[PDB]
């Protein structure tokens, strides 16, 4: 298995045309703020 | 688990944010939906086993 591509399931917005994001940014599902903390309703932006 | 129980629920206004929001639960996810969208969507039916 290849793990090295990855792609991003986890964001607030849709993107604007023509855009990068490489923000690395742990995205908050729940109501409790995450403060850099992955774990329940705070999961990493990014899916391998 | 061999023979679960079978819950309609209809004609009501489903609110699961305080479903969502619980720490009372070991894991909750969502496949077909969103689980922040869940207030938003509605469903013809709902079965809970």
């Amino acid at each position: 298995g290849n793990y090295n591509y990855l792609y991003r399931l986890f964001r607030k917005s849709n993107l604007k045309p023509f855009e990068r994001d490489i923000s690395t940014e742990i995205y908050q599902a729940g109501s409790t703020p995450c403060n850099g903390v992955e774990g329940f309703n705070c999961y990493f932006p990014l899916q391998s | 688990v061999y023979a679960w129980n079978r819950k309609r629920i209809s004609n009501c206004v489903a609110d699961y944010s305080v479903l969502y929001n619980s720490a009372s639960f070991s894991t909750f996810k969502c496949y077909g939906v969103s689980p922040t969208k869940l207030n938003d969507l509605c469903f013809t039916n709902v079965y809970a086993d």
